[PDB]
């Protein structure tokens, strides 16, 4: 089926410009179809933004008409999205859909992206410090603190590189009076294997390009 | 929002529900209605078209219906499956675009009572070559979604630097998370004997202590 | 602006994007991926009359579900696809015939018949076995290239004029 991939950058600084691309696979852009950016609010309903059709034609909301721009790429199967003038009301998850279709309606929004989130804000991107949670009865618990951080949302937690999944659980970050975010993971494991196996968690930071890996150890 | 949704909506296992959407002439009057399910995490999915129709795969328990300028969902032997956003779509004449309802949280009933688990984390040796005390408290695994966090230095309480989540998001009746920080200097640490996370959850409390040198 | 709706259906590896793509855009593309199913639009002329083409471009794998029979009786008349150096692609048409009518409740149903690929000399079907097919099934037959563009419109506008005798 059509596959729909959309990137962009996580932070923004007002007055500025932001940006967006999908990417469409597993379909021509040149078919008979609509296709959509939509955006919800944290813990609001959805909003839809506007459409494009592979020929030039656009439709934008009325309420947003003046800042917003769509756009098409014929030679790399991609439309895009610019809006002007942001401020702090524009923070959302965005994402990229197909529908309308001429054959068979099945309504405005057939398919869609997994979506991604943009914060809007004039504070400054700092990024996370690293420290090991280390372990302490047929099982033992084990983790990372990331601390200190700014621009929440593309933040990335994995054990082994992937090779280690099961036990895993990754808890909501909290807000701290001073700004600034941390977030906490942690995995179960068969008290046995402490001598016999390595744990390194590899925490992925885009914002600042923070990249690091940890290696927990018992004390 | 231009169209109207009630806020909420909730029944017990394996009663029927209804959910409504209210428009105008200009929208649901004019034109045809669909309903999208969301649940916590995910995009939205398609669930009734064109007023009454189901696209493959959703059962035989969904159907809808369209009268004047009102719409409406119903659902019938409610399960666990169900738990989650419902919004309602049309398009409007007099904008010429997409207009979409509030959203509608479903709630089943009658879920059992289940209490917390609790671990507790005192500082790694780096944080305190680093001139800093973090202590971490992970609270996991509890159904109804409301929690309180004190913390207590030895046997007084301690309520300055104490930060603490909201409430998870919920579906699919899965179980809520939460987690609390307490920041210390590196001196606060070693001149007291004990730190407790003491969480209390309907009356039913749970207390976890660490030391220096434990 | 009457609108018709044209399906092509035929084997694996005939040619069935081939001939759209021609069709649409102009051009020809020597390979592309059998999985992808897709739906296009184009304005033309036929006879002085203005009209809009929708083509549909089948894809996949078998598959028998309730809601493909749907996708695929919106179609008012299909063009079965073999490829003259495919012996067994021009079998095949038997099995294309008779699916068509279950999901369209009729023995009458405008169809065109189209052997593609006569740009290559190694022909392992002859032109009469061809006629003769078609001429039992009470249809048209069309011979196509899709490498150099010669016989593309005719067969796409062979099939619309059925679908007007019909009404
Ligand atoms: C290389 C992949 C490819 O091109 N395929 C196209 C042909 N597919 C296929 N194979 C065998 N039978 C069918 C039947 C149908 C069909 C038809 C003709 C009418 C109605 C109907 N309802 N459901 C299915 C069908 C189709 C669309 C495709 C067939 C193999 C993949
Ligand atoms: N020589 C020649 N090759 C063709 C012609 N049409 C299609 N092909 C080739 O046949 C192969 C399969 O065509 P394709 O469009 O992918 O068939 P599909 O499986 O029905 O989608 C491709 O490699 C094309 O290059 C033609 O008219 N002449
Ligand atoms: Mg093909």
């Amino acid at each position: 089926e059509v596959q729909l991939q959309e990137s962009g950058p996580g932070c923004v600084k007002p007055p500025g410009t932001l940006s967006l691309t999908c990417a469409v696979s597993g379909g021509s852009i040149s078919s008979s179809n609509w296709w959509s950016w939509v955006r919800q609010p944290p813990g609001k309903g959805l909003e839809w933004i506007g459409e494009i059709y592979h020929s030039g034609s656009t439709n934008y909301n009325p309420s947003l008409k003046s800042r917003v721009t769509i756009s098409v790429d014929k030679s790399k199967n991609q439309f895009s999205l610019k809006l002007s003038s942001v401020t702090a009301a524009d923070t959302a998850v965005y994402y990229c859909a197909r529908g309308s279709s001429s054959w068979y309606d099945l309504g405005p929004f057939d398919y869609w992206g997994q979506g991604t989130c943009v914060t809007v804000s004039s504070a400054s991107t700092k990024g996370p410090s690293v420290f090991p949670l280390a372990p302490s009865g047929g099982t033992a618990a084990l983790g990372c603190l990331v601390k200190d951080y700014f621009c929440e949302c593309p933040v990335t937690v994995s054990w082994n590189s992937g090779a280690l999944t099961s036990g895993v659980h990754t808890f909501p970050a909290v807000l701290q009076s001073s700004g600034l975010y941390s977030l906490s993971s942690v995995v179960t494991v068969p008290s046995s294997s402490l001598g016999t196996q390595t744990y390194i968690c590899n925490v992925n930071h885009k914002p600042s390009n923070t990249k690091v890996d940890k290696k927990v150890e018992p004390k | 929002s231009v169209l109207t949704q009630p806020p909420s909506a909730s029944g017990t296992p394996g009663q029927r529900v209804t959910i409504s959407c209210s428009g105008s002439s200009s929208n649901i009057g004019s034109n045809y209605v669909y309903w999208y399910q969301q649940l916590c995490g995910t995009a939205p999915k398609l669930l009734i078209y064109r007023n009454n129709q189901r696209p493959s795969g959703v059962p035989d328990r969904f159907s809808g219906s369209k009268s004047g300028t009102s719409a409406s969902l119903a659902i019938s032997g409610l399960r666990c499956e169900d738990e989650a956003d419902y919004y309602c779509a049309a398009w409007d004449e007099r904008l010429s675009g997409w207009v979409f309802g509030g959203g509608t949280k479903l709630t089943v009933l009658g879920q059992p009572k289940a209490a917390p688990s609790v671990t507790l984390f005192p500082p790694s040796s780096e944080e305190l070559q680093a001139n800093k005390a973090t202590l971490v408290c992970l609270i996991s695994d509890f159904y109804p979604g409301a929690v309180t966090v004190a913390w207590k230095a030895d046997s007084s309480p301690v309520k300055a630097g104490v930060e603490t989540t909201t409430p998870s998001c919920q579906s699919n009746c899965n179980k809520y998370a939460a987690s609390s920080y307490l920041s210390l200097t590196p001196e606060q640490w070693k001149s007291h004997r004990s730190y407790s996370c003491q969480v209390t959850h309907e009356g039913s409390t749970v207390e976890k202590t660490v030391a220096p040198t434990e | 602006m009457t609108e018709y709706k044209l399906v092509v259906v035929g084997a694996c590896g005939v040619g069935k994007s081939a001939l759209t793509i021609q069709l649409i855009q102009n051009h020809f593309v020597d390979e592309y991926d059998p999985t992808i199913e897709d739906s296009y639009r184009k304005q033309v002329v036929i006879d002085g009359e203005t009209s809009l083409l929708d083509i549909l471009d089948t894809a996949g794998q078998e598959e028998y579900s309730a809601m493909r029979d749907q996708y695929m009786r919106t179609g008012e008349g299909f063009l079965l696809v073999f490829a003259i150096n495919n012996t067994k692609s021009f079998e095949d048409i038997h099995h294309y015939r008779e699916q068509i009518k279950r999901v369209k409740d009729s023995e009458d149903v405008p169809m065109v018949l189209v052997g593609n690929k006569s740009d290559l000399p190694s022909r392992t079907v002859d032109t009469k076995q061809a006629q003769d097919l078609a001429r039992s099934y009470g249809i048209p037959f069309i011979e196509t290239s899709a490498k150099t563009r010669q016989g593309v419109d005719d067969a796409f506008y062979t099939l619309v004029r059925e679908i007007r005798k019909h009404k």
